[PDB]
């Protein structure tokens, strides 16, 4: 509820402005922040088959994109980013996900603790 | 489909059909006005050009700067008008860069700037919008030509691209040069002429810049 | 059809009720134009001088 | 060279003023043809 | 003889390919007369009246504002002007009042180029009255 | 004769500008928004503020929204809509009227959006 | 029958050109006239509830419009002009609306007598 | 899993460029071709060759048109839809892609209409 | 093979000339009049003679419109339109053809004008 409430409201503003297929005005600073964020949030919602993720793993994927840590990547590589980032959390950071599950909520100690690992990953993932 | 789906799609192409009939009679009465007002502006446009044909003038070997003036409208729905002049401006810039000349371009329409906003966003000088709603006049050919001088960019050759039409059906995108520099207009074919100095030719060569824009705008 | 009372005739507001290509091209053009007018009317609304003295 | 020269003006800036005075000396009948030309409609957009 | 005189405003046309033997034009750097074979020049205009002498018994008293006279190698001229009106569309009564008001702002001009703009305005109204 | 002549010419003034907004959407689909004249770029922007001002945050829908429950009286509903029609709020964007109560909160919500630029 | 035979032809020419009103300023002066009479004839046709008129008062209001006595009045004032004009001719020209009720037709004597009436009222009207 | 990760990715790119072309047919029919974008004059210009590359001359229909019956392998109908979705063949007309076998006969047909 | 070749090629040309006036009436209404050729100005003039020569006063309306009711046999109607097409009676004005009987009464009405 603390991470999807500001994901739903960023998709609702994407569907209203991205129905053209014929753009004539370049609003590069005005709406291209809004119209090129919802492309990343949509491809974050794709999934495979017979692979149900856990609830605390789901927060660590949505939070990586709603606060804007994916806005530099190419759109063809966001699905490649996630199946590499899914491995880096489930192996080395198990006690972090044990706190999100057992408490049931994310707190301010956990919020900045979750902020660093996505920045160390993005500084190391790109080649 | 269902009966509710057929009726709703059928009514929507009645309104699109009725509106494009209304927008045919509107833009045809704007055409008959622009045909009458061209013939006084033709000979006045021909006469201001007529000095350069009775002289062998050409930009001889190499000059350091350049201007391309792209002439179009601020409106759509006109087919391949804007796409042709955007095709001719990209052909000339890619050819002159083989000679090492620095090129600065200027668009007197919105839809010239909107197309070229990606590839050539750093080679613009100024852009002039709100063009084509009301009919063009000579005062707007003086507003543009004044700001082409007092900008800080001192250039030495140039050319203008526009769509000179042959008939109702067929137009043509064309090319005309602008000898703006006084010394390239100081050649063998002017020594026959009279007491014109570099101050009189400075005032005269500026005024023919406002007469090629008004020719292009009509 | 329409040149009689019996046949089907189209009313006002029938491009948006269809919901096709032109019905979606109209909604995203009223929004991408009135998004810039929420910029110029909000940037000039910060030019109240009494607020700046409070700043 | 004149006073509009050597002070930093252009010949269009000369030709704007002396043609504007002729449109003020016209009568009430031929004032609409001075309103007809009146070519101040082009906007100015420089990116900086 | 064997001349061509062209006189065109932006919106209207007076003469097209019809020459009459003598054209009087007020040049920026003086004045001149065209007499069927003048040595060709490229001159620009000052505010003043153009009195084209028609063959046709009489003359034709036009009044240009700022244009360009191009007499060329073959005996043919091209006089193009911006505001080329006749005499009866002008009123003398408004032209008297416009002179001294622009002289009043001449002393009240603090800058050096803004005062130079005022010197342009008084010259055009000076040729306005004396032509009338 | 029942709701008075002041309420009556406000009700029909709202429906007339909404129905005339419907016939204008058929032009924008082919022409566009900017190619319209300046006189009917204003009757659209007055109509869009009337669409959004009608929406009110309900009380029993707090668990859907989180917003608070408003209850505008009758004398204030007419005076809110006279001033959008007459043009006394042409200096605000459309978002300042979405999910508000009376017209007093439409300008308080207008300034709070401005400062976050 | 005499006045409405031209009104029926005048309104039918307006409904042909109703689709040019939304964007029309570059049209012929006849077409601008055909729009100008069609809007002002429409405002004569609107009518409040529970106010039925008389045929002698009906023919006078149509006669004011179909002749050309309204093409300079502003299109919003055609309702206010009509309620002002009707209360005038009931009290101050009652002897003309007894020579169209009893006669049945409109003669040449009543054609001139009605002609200076709508010219007297239109002259001093806006007050 | 069953058909692979390379067969599955080219087969889903074909159904993506043919669905976006299907959503523009309501506009191309009214406002023509000159009202699209510049990147959307490439979805149209590529889907109109994949449509013609899904044509094939059959073997039992030799007595209809007199053309030879062609058979392709499965490994070569993956290579034909990669060199179109990438943009390797953006210098050929659409009618050169009409009624052929594998991708090598498409370039052996465009040299005829030279 | 039913009404013969004399009825056929007369009544065929009437419906063809009445189409050309239907197609040229739109350029004149939108663009203007004088731009079209001199060979087309006669087709505009002749088709306004033909579509008024189709009028005919009836015997049932003798009391009201005052004219005389005309009953035209078959051999006059074919002879009439065979001459209007060839430009044989083109110099006469338009109102000589309005509301007459045969082609004989047409030239007897051009004399009464002025």
């Amino acid at each position: 509820k603390q991470v999807a409430g500001t994901m739903k409201l960023e998709l609702a503003q994407y569907r209203e402005v991205a129905a053209f297929a014929q753009f004539g005005s370049d609003l590069d600073a005005a709406t291209q922040q809004l119209l090129s964020r919802g492309v990343r949030l949509t491809e974050l919602l794709k999934q495979g088959q017979y692979a149900p993720m856990a609830i605390e793993e789901q927060v660590a994927v949505i939070y990586a994109g709603v606060r804007g840590y994916l806005d530099k990547l190419e759109p063809s590589k966001i699905t490649k980013f996630e199946n590499a980032f899914l491995s880096h959390v489930i192996s080395q950071h198990q006690a972090l996900l044990g706190k999100i599950r057992a408490d049931g909520k994310i707190s301010e100690e956990t919020d900045a603790k979750l902020k660093e690992i996505v920045t160390n990953f993005l500084a190391g993932f790109e080649a | 489909a269902t009966l509710k789906d057929i009726t709703r799609r059928l009514k929507s192409i009645k309104n699109i059909q009725k509106i494009t009939k209304s927008m045919k009679m509107v833009a045809a009465a704007k055409y008959a006005r622009a045909e009458r007002d061209l013939k006084p502006a033709r000979v006045y446009g021909i006469g201001s050009l007529a000095l350069y044909e009775k002289a062998d003038i050409k930009v001889p070997e190499d000059k350091k700067k350049h201007l391309i003036i792209g002439v179009s409208s601020d409106r759509g729905l006109c087919g391949a008008i804007h796409s042709s002049v955007a095709k001719q401006i990209k052909s000339e810039v890619a050819n002159l860069t083989a000679a090492g000349k620095e090129v600065k371009i200027v668009g007197v329409g919105d839809k010239i700037r909107g197309i070229l906003h990606r590839t050539h966003s750093d080679q613009f000088l100024v852009t002039f919008k709100e063009v084509g709603r009301k009919p063009p006049t000579f005062g707007d050919a003086s507003v543009i030509a004044l700001e082409l001088l007092n900008s800080g960019y001192e250039f030495d050759e140039g050319s203008i691209i526009f769509n000179r039409f042959r008939s109702v059906i067929s137009y043509k995108t064309e090319e005309k040069p602008i000898f703006s520099l006084d010394t390239v207009a100081s050649a063998e074919s002017m020594s026959i002429y009279d007491d014109i100095d570099a101050d009189v030719l400075r005032n005269y060569q500026e005024y023919s810049l406002a007469n090629i824009i008004y020719y292009s705008l009509k | 059809s329409s040149d009689t009372p019996e046949g089907v005739r189209s009313g006002a507001g029938a491009v948006r009720d269809a919901g096709g290509a032109f019905g979606k091209k109209e909604q995203a053009d009223e929004e991408r134009y009135f998004r810039a007018r929420a910029r110029e009317q909000l940037a000039a609304l910060k030019k109240h001088h009494e607020n700046e003295i409070s700043h | 060279v004149a006073y509009w020269r050597q002070a930093g003006l252009s010949y269009i800036r000369y030709s704007q003023i002396c043609a504007k005075a002729v449109r003020d000396a016209l009568k009430a009948e031929f004032k609409a043809n001075a309103e007809k030309t009146s070519g101040s409609n082009v906007k100015i957009v420089k990116v900086k | 003889g064997q001349m061509s005189f062209t006189f065109a405003s932006p919106t209207q046309v007076f003469f097209n390919g019809a020459n009459v033997r003598q054209v009087d034009v007020p040049t920026q750097t003086g004045a001149f007369g065209i007499l069927a074979s003048h040595v060709p020049t490229l001159q620009v205009l000052r505010p003043g009246l153009v009195v084209v002498h028609a063959e046709d018994g009489t003359t034709s008293k036009y009044f240009v504002s700022s244009g360009s006279v191009t007499v060329n190698a073959d005996s043919s001229v091209q006089l193009l002007a911006e505001e080329a009106v006749t005499l009866d569309m002008l009123d003398p009564g408004v032209a008297k009042a416009n002179l001294e008001k622009a002289q009043s702002e001449l002393l009240g001009a603090a800058d050096e180029a803004s005062r130079a703009e005022i010197q342009i305005r008084i010259e055009a109204n000076e040729a306005l009255v004396k032509a009338l | 004769n029942i709701v008075g002549s002041e309420h009556y010419d406000v009700a029909r003034g709202v429906q007339k500008i909404l129905q005339d907004y419907k016939s204008l959407q058929d032009i924008i689909a082919i022409l566009g928004m900017d190619e319209l004249s300046e006189e009917d770029k204003l009757t659209v922007s007055r109509a869009r503020k009337i669409q959004r001002f009608l929406s009110q945050p309900f009380q029993v829908a707090e668990v859907f929204t989180g917003h608070l429950g408003k209850l505008v009286p009758l004398k204030e509903t007419i005076k809110g809509f006279q001033q959008i029609l007459a043009g006394e709020y042409d200096h605000l964007p459309e978002q300042a009227f979405y999910m508000v109560g009376p017209i007093e909160e439409a300008v308080a919500k207008a300034d709070k959006l401005a400062e976050e630029h």
